[PDB]
């Protein structure tokens, strides 16, 4: 109960309060209405049996006033459960693009993924389904413990002696499932991730023969999921014994302390015999807590989830703003240096791109072109040194405004699952007709609408893998091609492209009509024909810059790089 | 249709149902033994007798509590016994599916239906059949005994019950509908919560995180639940304070006072209804609940063994070396959507084919194909002159080695990623696997070495994660090969670096080259230019160039 507290909103405080008054309200009612059946009863098998008017009356009185409390428990319940459900996935939704790019290690890339799927009823009625039962089970016995002192204080202590061994078999049972547990919901998540990747890497497992059961990862991991299910099952059976022995053992002392007292003559036989009833509605709860302790510690797990995405180290940001209207900044790394963990991927390098120029970035593979890239559209952030975007540090500057003055062709493009023309239309929502068509037409896209059968409107996969790679790729340039950011970088538009392909987006790169500073890697020596700059990148530094032209003729490493 | 599923547990089933009818009359029976030491007690009867029920009543409650904490523990074995089992059929099945239901289903799909679809059928196969006998037989045994006690307070308790089921009936027709679209909502979201997780960067730069469509479906899909759980939790409410013990005692009295105050009835038959009366109804609502939950385990065995029933790629029974060899080839992704039209190619050892042509003509299609991912529409593919249909998968894919265009690496070490073709391979191979690939400089890098794990935020660069692919088709060592772009993002001296490795292994082997840079595969003994599903050409370079076709405006384009 004490983390769903740091998951309320501020907003909702006020509706907590409320629940917590009429849950409280509704157990108190319970407890009077089991309670008053004993002066019901005792009056009622008296001489004067017209004196059971009196408390009939109060035991409608609590009955309905329960009604109303309860459904009223269960409107608030529903609320905050909605209430906590939106607001704690509208956070995941709005903070995870701005948590850091190290952040998303596979561990914790099943973590965000599970805290998303929480989104089912089962994390909706929490309140009602968990929250409500459990508090009103386990304060039921204590609160007609306390109410039973009214009628005698010592059959009262008998009752709340035996609810000490209810919270004592509570304790005992979370504290030697909790391990099994915990294994459970380690590999249950283990077997979830490689379903995931069993799907998506179908290909490449078959041809390997990793596709089996019997020899595939997702086997593997079904049978230790398997085997850590069955372990909480058995790991249940002392939780399942010891609510049993709380439930004798509260039965033993009430009925014994009744019995005494019955011995003794402090207790009325009408009495007694109406104790018996209220004995049956002491112990429900006993049995209600069991059923409802085992989903206790899978809720305590799912909002840990909930709550590790939601504590994700965000990117540094700030406020400033560029002052252009759409126009071309200026671009430099100042003694920028980037590492992943130990690994040093950038160190002292340095460069100053011109506004309206365009420049390219070749050097071996695995040197750390990508990531200049990442650093300039502000995906990644330095370690030490500072990129500046028209003189304006980046990591200062307002995230809507650090994304919109920047538009990227990715290495491996990435498509959602939908219309050909939806993933076009990512770059810019509210694209005219016109300005999207233009975009599709230098992207070369405008061949997959006339050649595919159903257009623009061909259904594409989960990525782009109901696509040619040359396909995905084209519809991913005409997707950074319409967004109308100054700045271009093209990771790589032509490595899955045809050379005629490759010639007509080579071509549309550079004839795009509107201003930009355009920052091109590629692999290919007729991908950068326009460059007018070039940045030599191999082990992490500009090694040498220059035009082509002058470059291959000053022999260096670019002219062997292109031999 | 869902019974062909659950027909393993019949047996179980019937047991349980039986079982579950003995143990609640035996918890039904305490407390008939305490109305008959109430009747005793105002007799003012021999202890012994008071001692002898009141025991057997505490001794029988116990004996209730643990059989139903015996049965439920056997039952949830059960369950999760044929879960596993069921699991493990789905994955063999979807081992062997066409690959083209993997691309049109998604993987948010393929997760629903493994692990969610076998998790809901939890209540059907473990609690449906309990609660249903249970939801039966007591309320009838408890009615029928009350009924013959005193009729008159038994129409009273008829009430609820009749009210009880009215809130039941109306439940389950109302929400029996969005029950059903529940699986796709859930499926559909699934999908968007992991494309964005995977597409993280084109939702960074690209509309960012109000604009992005994950948020747009998730108050959609939010707003559905609303509307589903409202009016649902409001019934199930109502249900529990129809059916709640209190609601009962207190409509018991209602019509049991009158009768006492006046000489309508005796206190003494009251007995029976304080202590019987009140324990069928949470009974009730077992079933109340758990409609829902049969209605979703039910839907979810009709979308298992949908699955189940779904055709495979069936192995024939009608039964040079490492000649591929295809013949009259055909195939459409979707029906009137031909892709590959009349091919026909010979694959022979010793030679090395280049298959190049315009993006989108089916070069990668003819590979998958080749791999028997697809089967063809028409024509036949021959290995070794067995047809691939008459292939295991053993048989198959130990004589074609693939390398796919999506550099696909599995989570896990670095060395079972190249050992996945051969997890057994001992080091060494695996390390020479790397050095062909000219990978195992950058491994050697990494902290951990080759143990070193390739998952998200972890993983390699485009161009070093395709050279790992290219070292696990080099430790598979099969006698014919498919390069379906290898070096597509290596630099030109990684990329001469691994062809030429390439070039030392397979010349015993059957080679088969997609490539776009057309300078990689002039050395090809049969280069091959599709266009539009259809050969249009074929020769070496030197002809093909002279030939003046569309491989001679191609390699214009190149310069
Ligand atoms: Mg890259
Ligand atoms: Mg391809
Ligand atoms: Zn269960």
């Amino acid at each position: 109960i004490r983390t769903l507290l740091r998951l309320v909103p501020a907003e909702k405080r006020g509706a907590v309060a409320g629940y917590a008054v009429l849950t409280l309200l509704s157990v108190l009612l319970r407890a009077v209405g089991a309670v008053l059946l004993i002066p019901l009863l005792a009056a009622l098998f008296s001489d004067t049996p017209s004196d059971a008017w009196l408390w009939l009356g109060w035991l409608t009185a609590v009955t309905l006033a329960g009604w109303v409390t309860d459904t009223n428990t269960a409107r608030l319940g529903f609320d905050l459960g909605f209430a906590v459900l939106s607001r704690t996935q509208h956070d995941m939704a709005d903070r995870l693009p701005n948590v850091a790019m190290s952040w998303f290690t596979p561990d914790n890339t099943a973590t965000a993924r599970q805290a998303i799927a929480a989104t089912g009823p089962e994390l909706a009625g929490l309140v009602v389904n968990l929250l409500t039962p459990l508090i009103g089970a386990a304060l039921l016995p204590a609160a007609i413990g306390v109410a039973l002192l009214f009628v005698s204080v010592p059959l009262g202590l008998a009752a709340l002696a035996g609810v000490a061994v209810l919270f004592g078999a509570l304790a005992l049972s979370g504290r030697l499932s909790r391990a099994a547990d915990k294994v459970a919901g380690e590999t249950n998540s283990a077997f979830t991730e490689r379903i995931i990747e069993f799907a998506r890497t179908q290909q490449a497992l078959r041809a390997a023969r990793r596709v089996e059961p019997a020899r595939s990862q997702v086997g593997s991991a079904l049978a230790a999921q398997h085997g850590a299910g069955l372990r909480l099952l058995t790991m249940q059976i002392p939780g399942q014994v010891l609510f049993s022995l709380a439930g004798q053992v509260a039965l033993i002392g009430f009925a014994g302390m009744a019995v005494w007292l019955t011995v003794r003559g402090q207790l009325g036989v009408p009495e007694a015999i109406a104790l018996i009833v209220v004995l049956v509605r002491y112990l429900e709860p006993f049995a209600a807590i069991a059923d409802l302790a085992p989903a206790l510690e899978t809720t305590r797990a799912t909002l840990n989830r909930i709550q590790a995405v939601l504590d994700a180290p965000t990117l540094p940001a700030g406020r400033r703003r560029l002052d252009r209207t759409g126009a071309a900044p200026s671009i430099e790394f100042d003694d920028v240096r980037f590492s992943y963990g130990d690994e040093v991927v950038l160190d002292g390098v340095s460069f100053t791109l011109r506004p309206g120029n365009t420049t390219a970035i070749v050097g071996p593979s695995g040197s750390g072109k990508t990531t200049i890239l990442s650093l300039i559209a502000g995906l990644q952030q330095p370690a030490s040194g500072r990129v500046l975007l028209d003189g304006v540090d980046v990591t200062t500057l307002d995230p809507e405004a650090r994304r919109a003055a920047v538009s990227v062709v990715f290495q491996h493009p990435y498509l959602f699952d939908g219309t050909l023309r939806d993933n076009v239309l990512v770059g810019d929502p509210e694209a005219d007709p016109d300005d999207v068509t233009a975009a599709m037409r230098l992207a070369r896209v405008d061949e997959l609408l006339d050649r595919l059968p159903d257009g623009d409107a061909t259904v594409v996969g989960e990525g782009g893998t109901a696509l040619s790679g040359g396909e995905r790729q084209r519809v991913s340039i005409a997707r950074a091609l319409l967004k109308p950011a100054p700045v271009l970088l093209v990771d790589e538009a032509t490595s899955a492209l045809d050379n005629a392909n490759e010639a007509a987006v080579v071509d549309a790169l550079t004839a795009d009509p509107r201003p930009r500073t355009r920052v091109i890697v590629a692999h290919r020596l007729a991908s950068i024909r326009h460059a007018d700059r070039v940045l030599f990148v191999e082990a992490g530094r500009v090694v040498e810059d220059g035009a082509i032209d002058e470059l291959l003729a000053a022999g260096g490493r670019f002219a062997q790089f292109w031999a | 249709a869902g019974s062909r599923l659950l027909a393993p547990l019949k047996k179980p089933l019937i047991v349980s149902g039986v079982l579950q009818a003995l143990i609640t009359l035996i918890e039904l029976a305490p407390f008939v033994l305490l109305v008959e030491l109430a009747r005793l007690l105002l007799g003012g009867a021999e202890a012994e007798r008071l001692w002898t029920l009141g025991l057997t009543a505490v001794s029988l409650i116990g004996l209730g509590a643990v059989l139903a904490a015996a049965m439920t523990l056997w039952l949830h074995r059960v369950d999760a016994r044929f879960a596993h089992e069921l699991r493990g059929r789905l994955l063999t099945k979807l081992s062997r599916l066409p690959l083209g239901w993997f691309t049109r289903r998604g993987s948010a799909s393929t997760k629903q239906l493994v692990q969610d679809d076998t998790l809901a059928l939890h209540y059907l196969i473990t609690h449906a059949i309990p609660d249903a006998v249970a939801a039966v037989v007591a309320p009838v045994a408890v009615l029928v005994y009350l009924f013959v006690a005193d009729w008159r307070v038994a129409l009273v308790l008829f009430i609820p019950v009749l009210v009880y089921l009215v809130l039941m009936s109306v439940m389950t027709i109302q929400s029996g509908s969005k029950i059903a679209q529940a699986p796709r909502w859930a499926e559909r979201m699934g999908g968007e919560a992991g494309a964005f997780l995977e597409g993280q960067p084109v939702i960074r730069i690209f509309g960012g995180a109000a604009a992005s469509r994950f948020r747009r479906r998730l108050d959609d899909y939010i707003d559905f639940l609303v509307s589903w759980q409202r009016p649902f939790v409001g019934k199930k409410t109502l249900m529990d304070l129809v059916t709640r013990p209190a609601t009962f005692l207190w409509i018991i009295l209602v019509a049991g006072v009158p009768l006492v105050v006046t000489g309508r009835m005796d206190p003494v038959n009251l007995l029976p209804f304080l202590l019987l009366g009140t324990t069928f109804g949470a009974r009730l609502l077992g079933i109340g609940y758990g409609l829902s939950g049969i209605q979703t385990g039910m839907l979810a065995a009709r979308r298992i063994q949908t699955v189940l029933d779904e055709p495979e790629l069936v192995v024939r029974d009608r039964t040079r070396p490492g000649t591929v060899e295809l013949d009259r080839v055909s195939f459409e992704y979707r029906p009137g959507v031909p892709v590959i039209r009349d091919v026909t190619l010979t694959l022979r050892p010793g030679t090395v084919t280049a298959l190049v042509g315009p993006s989108g003509s089916g070069k990668s299609t003819l590979a998958a194909l080749v791999a028997r991912f697809h089967d063809v529409t028409q024509g036949a593919i021959r290995v070794d002159g067995r047809d691939i249909r008459t292939l295991t998968a053993d048989e198959l894919y130990r004589r074609v080695g693939f390398v796919l265009q999506d550099a696909q690496l599995v989570h896990g070490s670095v060395a079972e990623n190249i050992a996945l073709a051969e997890p057994d391979a001992g080091l060494e191979r695996i390390r020479t696997a790397a050095r062909d690939a000219q990978i195992h400089d950058r491994i050697t890098r990494m902290p951990d070495g080759y143990d070193s794990v390739l998952g998200a935020g972890s993983a390699l660069s485009g161009g070093e994660r395709q050279r790992v692919t290219i070292a696990r088709a080099i430790l598979a060592d099969t006698p014919v090969l498919v390069l379906d772009e290898a070096t597509a993002f290596a630099d030109p001296e990684s990329e001469y670096l691994v062809q030429q490795a390439i070039n030392r292994l397979t010349r015993d082997r059957t080679v088969l080259v997609i490539a776009h840079r057309l300078h990689t595969i002039t050395h090809a003994d049969q280069i091959v230019v599709l266009d539009d599903g259809r050969i249009v050409e074929v020769g070496t370079h030197d002809e093909l160039l002279a030939a003046g076709g569309r491989y001679r405006g191609l390699w214009d384009s190149g310069r």
